[PDB]
């Protein structure tokens, strides 16, 4: 499935990344 | 090069997705990848969230964006992600 594609696309990536892998250990 | 922008821009919401299609896709609230519950749970923020874009909270937002931009590249209608397979209704 294309699930990544250029940002381009996308907004403001900033939050979900965090939400994906921040560091809660 | 490969990306400029964001190679490290997009790798990253590749990931965002990625682990927000994931965390979509995969229903188990204790995969213990917490940060898949994390992002899945940021769907699952979102959704349970009408503040999302009402009201400026914006992780759906960013995750609208995310989801929707990302949508817009998944042709897909079944499976996983928030404003994908709803954004993605044609």
């Amino acid at each position: 499935l294309p699930s990544q594609a250029m940002d381009d696309l996308m907004l403001s990536p900033d939050d979900i990344e965090q939400w994906f892998t921040e560091d809660p250990g | 090069a490969t990306q400029s922008p964001g190679d490290s821009r997009r790798l990253s919401i590749q990931r965002a997705i990625q682990s927000l299609v994931h965390a979509a896709q995969c229903r188990n609230a204790n995969c213990s990848l917490p940060s898949c519950q994390k992002m899945k749970r940021v769907v699952q923020h979102t959704k349970g969230c009408k503040r999302k874009t009402n009201g400026g909270c914006p992780i759906c937002k960013q995750l609208i964006a995310l989801a929707a931009y990302h949508a817009k590249h998944c042709q897909e209608n079944k499976c996983p992600v928030p404003f994908c397979l709803n954004i993605k209704q044609k």
